[PDB]
């Protein structure tokens, strides 16, 4: 007998105050009981479970299940109640590697560690909570009662404790073999390296020698998968990676969940297929929870889905990461708040792709959206590669300089250069900092009656130009914007405008180029037509001329 | 110091479960080396999957330094840790620190590593060194000793600190020494010349009692509420008068007796914005009376140590930033203005991050606590970048301003 080290046991507790499960065993057929007795008998001789006396007051129901052609019975212990009462664990399997961050590996071996799983002992003081009972034939004897000595499959802590125990086991081997990489994927262990096949195979044999120290035997996975590996929805080829095939289904009738798995396939495909768009398909969902509701595709969603078929016509592949070369991210404006990007090191061979959609808001502009896209790509790139990429953006250096030096908020984009790929992001208007000499001065105001929704909007100017327009079904805020719109409409290319509307200032000072309010959009279109606009604010009802005169005109 | 002080969380509160944010490769490598040697020195230990808690960690470089420093963001654990009435029901904040001519700040956080942490509480200090691209599981640690940046560390260590100082303290009984978290604020009313020696003899005083060579020095003779000033002009345009009346209308929320009636009547009619308006002497008198009102302090402004301090910041352009500290609107306890933020003439966010740290430092000196910031920046931009320019060992709270305040013009 060769002495083997024990696997260090993880201490486990129930949630504070809670006790172990006490669930009654359901009645079974005689044939199922006979099946469960044989299964547990062999499990017992393998050390997985152990018979217990009648003092244990806990119980978890056990079942017997079959399969179609598999003509045997399966054991199943339903630990749902115990899982509700078990402490939380550090789930160390949260995020997976992204293939675009992986580096080429000449050779990769697959090891089966499924039987090493049962060498992981369960905390002695917790075993009592895993008790279960095989009912007896005809209920004429006491049921056979067992408890687990190993990590039960289906128990809350089993995946985290298993992977943590293997990682601790493998830690010295990985650290003293820096020229190999090891990761664990369910019952599979994958070992890659750039060594010639001779030295690689040696490292594998050394790994088996290392795992024997804990009594773990690791044969290579049966029925060797020849490349590519089907892993986490990807195809990992020796020099390329891509998602598994994306197949858009043909349909003349789509309901809201046919589109929601369409959105998921496209969202999945968008990490390598460039230019994928999903807004017009996603907008077709918002306010419904009944998934069988057939919704007609808009003409804009058929167009969008058609364009996605054209990008999905041919498989495309991403390259793996070369740390010796630069990391570059390039962004394009797509329209309707949508943006796409490619991350690459050499031209025309993308590591990955992606998309960004503008946040929900009343008003927005392209520069703010481009900035948000940059921050998202920055954060994703630090996750995948540990560094910020160099950016190529469709915005002139002079445009960005004007924006951030005048914007009321602090803002920042990391190292980037202009790429001349239309449509270019630009500033569509810029208000003046000082009043314009020789330009007509419009004093604007609007008012609406809260109960009747009747209102007025208008202006008076230093040249005696005047206007008041009556309005129905309106609010104070809308009439204040209307008044500004009228002044812009009726003035020459340069104009000074005086308002008391804090609401209108707050909108315009946010520098929107698009809005969900058609009135704001109309104001934006007027601002684009002007050469110079100075917008000045004054407090209301303080006797300021021009403003006091127009306030009288519009306040009934 | 073998006896650990028992520590608990607030009633009905679990430990922190804060996600670790992504780190660059060079910050990960720095944290690996730092934590490897901390583990060798017994300050931290590896932990298992039965610990589900987490507090974020990153790496910084302190002022004028190139050695990486580990910074733990204990903000969540701090608000979940029991209130600490140390050995007293409290230390009254030294109201004289903000009056000294010179205050040097000394990083004494390394002293915390001499005191072991309550073994039942260690699990709540769990943190994770992440790996790039999730290619290995994060390195999980917990603290065995008082960690830098934790609320309990200065409280539990203070009795040990009171005695380390008091030989120095009775030598120089007019030197005010104040402790906030990992930092010691040593203020002397003597000119810089022998202040540095007095800090250096404290610096060697401590090392004889079991450092970091480093100290940033402040001069709080400055710290007041900046006055509201009005323009002094010989010719006023309609636009000038309009801006003045708007500023005075805003000031009238703060000061009693501000009047704009006579100044408004100068704007009787519908005049071009650029037209010059001669001031009547009624308007001049009214303007003069407002000037006088704005010379006096604001009525009934008092610090209430039970309420939060609020700090607002405005970007004024050209590297200039204005800020106000208050607890109640229009009752400013302190206002200020900054210019020429070092090492960032082309980085708004770096400038804002440095402004936040300097305002927080001022707030520590004056009140002994950090303010809650209202930051003029989008959340996603701030969150992506502020750790890149952070140089302090504490971290305040902040919220984001998404609508442009009209009042930026009035602090202009
Ligand atoms: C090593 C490994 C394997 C898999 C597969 C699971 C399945 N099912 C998944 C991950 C995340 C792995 O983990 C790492 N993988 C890499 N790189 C990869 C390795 C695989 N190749 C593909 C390939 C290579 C060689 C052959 S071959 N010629 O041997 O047949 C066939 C296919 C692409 C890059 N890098 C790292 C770094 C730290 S972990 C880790
Ligand atoms: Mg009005």
């Amino acid at each position: 007998m060769v002495p083997i080290s024990p696997i260090e046991t993880v201490p486990v507790k129930l949630k504070p105050g809670m006790d172990g499960p006490k669930v009654k065993q359901w009645p079974l057929t005689e044939e199922k009981i006979k099946a469960l007795v044989e299964i547990c008998t062999e499990m017992e001789k393998e050390g997985k479970i152990s018979k217990i006396g009648p003092e244990n007051p806990y119980n978890t129901p056990v079942f017997a299940i079959k399969k179609k052609d598999s003509t045997k019975w399966r054991k199943l212990v339903d630990f749902r109640e115990l899982n509700k009462r078990t402490q939380d664990f550090w789930e160390v399997q949260l995020g997976i590697p992204h293939p675009a961050g992986l580096k080429k590996k000449k050779s990769v071996t697959v090891l089966d560690v499924g039987d090493a799983y049962f060498s992981v002992p369960l905390d002695e003081d917790f075993r009592k909570y895993t008790a279960f009972t095989i009912p007896s034939i005809n209920n004429e004897t006491p049921g056979i009662r067992y408890q687990y000595n190993v990590l039960p499959q289906g128990w809350k802590g089993s995946p985290a404790i298993f992977q943590s125990s293997m990682t601790k086991i493998l830690e010295p081997f990985a650290a003293q073999n820096p020229d190999i990489v090891i990761i664990q994927y369910m019952d599979d262990l994958y070992v890659g390296s750039d060594l010639e096949i001779g030295q690689h195979r040696t490292k594998i044999e050394e790994l088996r020698q290392h795992l024997l120290r804990w009594g773990l035997t690791t044969p290579d996975k049966k029925h060797q998968k020849e490349p590519p590996f089907l892993w986490m929805g990807y195809e990992l080829h020796p020099d390329k990676w891509t998602v598994q095939p994306i197949v858009l289904p043909e349909k003349d009738s789509w309901t809201v969940n046919d589109i929601q798995k369409l959105v998921g396939k496209l969202n999945w495909a968008s990490q390598i297929y460039p230019g994928i768009k999903v807004r017009q398909l996603s907008k077709l969902l918002r306010g419904t929870k009944a998934l069988t509701e057939v919704i007609p595709l808009t003409e804009e969603a058929e167009l969008e889905l058609a364009e996605n078929r054209e990008i999905l016509k041919e498989p495309v592949h991403g390259v793996y990461y070369d740390p010796s070369k630069d990391l570059i991210a390039e962004i394009q404006k797509q329209g309707q708040g949508q943006w796409t990007y490619q991350i690459y090191q050499e031209p025309f061979k993308n590591l990955k792709t992606g998309k960004y959609a503008r946040m929900r808001g009343a008003h927005t502009n392209d520069v703010k959206q481009l900035t948000e896209a940059v921050q998202k790509i920055t954060t994703e790139s630090i996750v995948i590669w540990g560094k910020t990429p160099k950016f190529k953006l469709p915005i002139q250096k002079e445009t960005w300089e004007t924006w951030w030096t005048e914007y009321w908020q602090a803002t920042w984009i990391p190292e980037w250069e202009f790429v001349n790929t239309p449509p270019l992001v630009k500033l569509w208007y810029q208000l003046e900092k000082e009043p314009i000499v020789g330009a007509e001065t419009f004093y604007v105001d609007g008012a609406a009656n809260r109960e009747t929704k009747l209102g007025k909007a208008g202006y008076v100017t230093n040249k005696g130009r005047q206007k008041v327009v009556p309005l129905t079904n309106t609010t104070n805020q809308k009439t204040e914007l209307q008044a500004i719109y009228l002044a812009l409409q009726d003035s020459g290319l340069e104009v000074n405008i005086v308002t008391d509307s804090q609401y209108a200032l707050g909108i315009i000072q946010a520098q929107p180029d698009k809005s969900e309010s058609e009135l704001v959009n109309q104001i934006i279109e007027q601002l684009i037509k002007k050469e110079k606009v100075y917008l000045a604010w004054v407090p209301a009802h303080k006797g300021i001329g021009g403003n006091e005169q127009v306030d009288k005109l519009v306040s009934a | 110091p073998i006896e650990t002080v028992p520590v608990k969380l607030k009633p009905g509160m679990d430990g922190p479960k804060v996600k670790q944010w992504p780190l660059t490769e060079e910050k990960i490598k720095a944290l690996v080396e730092i934590c490897t040697e901390m583990e060798k020195e017994g300050k931290i230990s590896k932990i298992g999957p039965e610990n589900p808690y987490n507090t974020p960690v990153f790496a910084i470089k302190k002022k004028d330094s190139t050695k990486w420093r580990k910074l733990v963001d204990f903000r969540e654990l701090n608000k979940r840790t029991q209130d600490f009435w140390e050995v007293q029901l409290g230390i009254p904040h030294p109201a004289g620190l903000k009056k000294k001519k010179s205050v040097t700040v000394l990083d004494v956080g390394d002293a915390y590593f001499s005191v072991p942490l309550d073994e039942d509480f260690r699990k709540y200090t769990a943190f994770t060194i992440p790996s790039i691209n999730n290619e290995t599981p994060g390195i999980r640690y917990q603290y065995n000793v008082l960690p830098q940046g934790w609320k309990g560390s200065p409280a539990i260590f203070q009795s040990s600190m009171t005695k380390i100082l008091e030989p120095f303290k009775k030598q120089n009984p007019d030197i005010v020494i104040y402790q906030y978290m990992d930092d010691l604020y040593v203020g002397s009313d003597l000119e810089i010349g022998q202040h540095r020696t007095k800090i250096e003899e404290l610096r060697q005083h401590l090392l004889r009692w079991g450092f970091l060579w480093m100290g940033y020095e402040l001069h709080p003779d400055k710290w007041t509420v900046q006055p509201i000033v009005l323009p002094e002009k010989d010719s006023w345009t309609v636009n000038d008068i309009q801006k003045l009346v708007g500023k005075l209308n805003w000031a009238s929320q703060i000061y009693p007796g501000i009047k704009v009636r006579q100044l408004s009547k100068l704007l009787r009619g519908t005049k071009a914005l650029t037209e010059v308006i001669p001031l009547t002497e009624e308007a001049e008198l009214e303007l003069a009376e407002n000037r006088e009102i704005l010379k006096e302090p604001v009525h009934g402004v008092y610090y209430d140590p039970s309420k939060d301090l609020i700090a607002e910041i405005q970007k004024q352009g050209q590297g200039q930033w204005t800020y106000q500290i208050y607890q109640e609107p229009f009752k400013n306890l302190k206002t200020g203005k900054y210019a020429r933020m070092r090492g960032a003439h082309t980085n708004d966010v770096k400038q804002l991050t440095e402004a936040v740290q300097k305002i927080t430092t001022e707030s520590i000196v004056i009140w002994g606590k950090t303010p809650k910031f209202k930051l003029p920046i989008q959340k996603e931009t701030w969150e992506t970048w502020w750790t890149e320019y952070w140089q302090a060992t504490w971290i305040p709270e902040w919220e984001f301003v998404n609508t442009p305040p009209l009042v930026k013009l009035w602090y202009q």
